[PDB]
């Protein structure tokens, strides 16, 4: 809250999850999946006691998914469905969530980098015409991550549910020519896990079963460390088989899949994506920077996003980077490798770094009038008010 | 199936189909079917020079030279009549059926066309049956190269016919199981009061193979049948020829079914060991009753 009583809300609006709260807070006040469901009848499910409205949104639309057809309003960071997104935002600022009068509040929104501009333009238009907010700012995600960590230099590897992006920043100066954006994240990993499980005889073909497979990938799956050793474990031993109880009651068994579904981040060719993994992409991003910044970029690799919470992802990333550095910088001199100093900063609450950075930035800039895009500027200019941020649109 | 059969199924099927198509009055269609059989035999049913009215069935054997000897075509001629024609280039025997001059009862000629290999073998083999029936001692004794590394030494005397199989298997597992399957082959004469004298040897070759070029070695087994005039008479020589012809293939067949037999006993013992392991899993105190599918019970 600023000196005018106008609450300063911070809303992350992720492809796979909304994390909303107030400025200066230390934890997101509400974290709920971003999906909108509509009631349907199914010949295999029977419920007759829980009141199901004609439109469930967010948390209740996920816990009650057995009796709904759910769909995400976002995808790859690009809003595919605008009506469902407006419903999700009505629910976010509604009574059974953050309860605010949007006529007298400021909001801090985010957006991935290298995203179509019509998306941000329409989001600002919606925020100024539908909810009629008194102030809107659209910050960069890596900048917010470096705000939350408390740094001014580092290469943010932000891998959310919808999209992975690597953004380096040096001494506070953004290098926008090194921003890389790989389109593999939690959702593609979930789809790959669905494929692998279908190889075992389980069929998850409905809209609700996607959340079941998501909750499986979150509990069981993990990123391997020495993929040859993990394959030897999966092919020779039987210590990787683990059982999971679906909501209906069925018991499925997940084995080698545990380390094959999240491997599609380091070996994209498994899911028919022609490129390089997140480790090789990080190394190429670094080695594309000037010589005088590489040595500091190697020491401040900041992980963020939920999809980097796989057990053993920091260590595997570090091992991959060390191998790449040994082969392609030292050209094979093992003696010098012990001098190479990486530091993959994986904070414990790295699943909400963007929100914490937004909270810090809003707590800093709540009481200014040259930072926020004011509603009057919108009514006067239109979608040109975005030029305040540094993104030039006419 | 215990005993291997002597008639080929593809020949019978193809010729019966062609004869049904011709007898109904339909126009004949092209045919070009090449295939194989046991002992490296190669069949080819085709048309001579694109003539869709004639069907020529040719066969290439491994006893190439023994069938060209004088008198080795008496049985083939006798059984096939005018169907026997000159061999097709690259093959050894060739029948030629004209789809417009087919006699009635088309079942007999097809039943005798499916046994082309058996008849080529019995034609080069009844020579010694006759050499023994006519009461002549010291008649010609030869070595039929019925395979490429194994041989069948046939000899005809005044009172007997000796057949010595020199046999060897290709795979190591097959060799190890074949040693047993051939050692235990003299224990068969306890199943019938009239069975030819069978002798097995793998230490040294018999004294019949010391003037001849039958395959010998330290990895080969020798199985000697002594067919007496109660197994080679003019009434029970068909069965004898069938058995002496399909003996090696039958032994190979049953060697390869012995493994699929043993696998069942191994699965049984695996389950029996799993039941001994099961004593280590502590019995649960309460189990949730599920459905045929595996979902929660949904009721008491
Ligand atoms: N502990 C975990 N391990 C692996 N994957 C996870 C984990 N937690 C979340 N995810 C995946 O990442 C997504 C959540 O990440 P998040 O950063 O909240 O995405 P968003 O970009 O929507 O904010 C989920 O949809 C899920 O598929
Ligand atoms: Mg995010």
């Amino acid at each position: 809250m600023d000196s005018q009583g106008r609450k300063v809300v911070v809303c992350d609006n992720g492809t796979g999850f909304v994390k909303c709260g107030y400025a200066g807070s230390n934890f997101p006040e509400h974290i709920f999946p971003a999906l909108v469901g509509r009631p349907i009848i199914r010949s295999t499910t029977k419920v007759g006691n829980i009141e199901i409205k004609d439109l469930m949104v967010g948390d209740e639309a996920s816990e009650l998914r057995s009796m709904l057809e759910v769909n995400y309003p976002m995808e790859n960071g690009i809003v595919r469905n605008w009506d469902d997104m407006k419903h999700l935002w009505d629910y976010t600022f509604g009574p059974e969530k953050l309860n605010i009068d949007t006529r007298n509040c400021k909001i801090l929104l985010t957006e991935p980098p290298m995203n179509p501009t019509k998306n941000r333009e329409k989001i600002v238009e919606v925020m100024f015409e539908t909810y009629q907010f008194s102030g809107v700012y659209v910050a960069i995600q890596a900048v917010l991550t470096l705000y939350a960590q408390g740094l001014l230099t580092g290469v943010v590897v932000d891998s959310g549910d919808g999209v992975t992006h690597i953004c380096p920043v040096y001494e506070g100066f953004s290098l926008p020519h090194l921003t890389r954006r790989l389109d593999i994240a939690g959702r593609d990993i979930t789809r790959y896990l669905i494929k692998l499980l279908l190889l075992r005889g389980y069929a998850f073909n409905h809209s609700a079963d996607f959340e079941t497979v998501r909750m499986i990938k979150e509990k069981l799956c993990y990123v391997g460390y020495n993929i040859e050793q993990e394959q030897k474990l999966a092919l020779e031993t039987t210590v990787l088989v683990e059982s999971y109880t679906l909501p209906d009651g069925r018991i499925i068994k997940v084995g080698g899949e545990r380390f094959e579904a999240p491997e599609a981040l380091f070996q994209p060719h498994l899911i028919n994506v022609e490129g390089v993994g997140v480790a090789e992409l990080l190394f190429n991003t670094i080695q594309a920077a000037d010589i005088d910044t590489r040595s500091e970029f190697y020491k401040h690799i900041v992980l963020s996003g939920g999809s980097t919470m796989y057990p053993g992802l920091p260590s595997r990333l570090e091992r991959e980077l060390k191998q790449l550095y040994l082969e392609r910088v030292l050209k094979g001199d093992v003696e010098k490798l012990s001098k190479f100093k990486i530091r993959i900063e994986d904070p414990p609450r790295r699943k909400h770094m963007v929100f914490l950075g937004g909270a810090v930035l809003a707590d800093i800039m709540k009481d200014k009038d040259n930072f926020w895009m004011t509603r009057q500027e919108y009514q006067e200019k239109g979608v040109r008010v975005l030029e305040k941020l540094g993104v030039t649109v006419r | 199936m215990i005993l291997l059969e002597v008639n080929n199924r593809i020949i019978e099927e193809t010729l019966a189909l062609k004869f049904e198509n011709a007898a109904a009055g339909n126009k004949p269609e092209a045919v070009e079917v090449t295939f194989a059989d046991f002992d490296g035999v190669l069949y080819h049913i085709s048309n001579p020079n694109g003539d869709k009215t004639k069907v020529m069935v040719s066969i290439s054997l491994k006893f190439y030279k023994e069938l060209q000897a004088h008198g080795a075509d008496e049985l083939l001629k006798r059984v096939y009549g005018s169907f026997l024609v000159n061999p097709e280039s690259g093959y050894n025997v060739s029948l030629l059926y004209d789809l417009e001059n087919l006699p009635a009862s088309k079942d007999s000629i097809v039943h005798q066309a499916g046994m082309l290999k058996r008849n080529c073998f019995a034609s080069v083999f009844e020579k010694y049956f006759q050499f023994q029936e006519e009461g002549k001692e010291g008649e010609n004794r030869a070595v039929i190269h019925y395979r490429d590394d194994e041989t069948m030494y046939v000899e005809s005397k005044k009172d007997r016919v000796t057949v010595v199989f020199s046999t060897v298997f290709k795979d190591d597992d097959d060799v190890v199981i074949g040693k047993v399957f051939m050692q235990e082959f003299k224990e068969g004469r306890r199943a019938s009061h009239t069975a030819p004298q069978v002798l097995f040897s793998h230490r040294e070759p018999p004294l019949e193979l010391k003037d001849t070029d039958a395959a010998v070695g330290d990895n080969i087994g020798y199985i000697t049948f002594v067919l007496f005039p109660r197994h080679t008479n003019a009434s029970a020589r068909d069965n004898t020829i069938n058995l002496i012809h399909t003996f090696r293939d039958y032994l190979h067949y049953h060697i390869k079914c012995s493994k699929a037999y043993i696998h069942t006993r191994m699965r049984a013992k695996t389950s029996d060991f799993l039941k001994v392991l099961n004593r280590a899993r502590p019995d649960a105190e309460k189990k949730e009753m599920k459905t045929i599918t595996g979902k929660t019970f949904s009721s008491r």
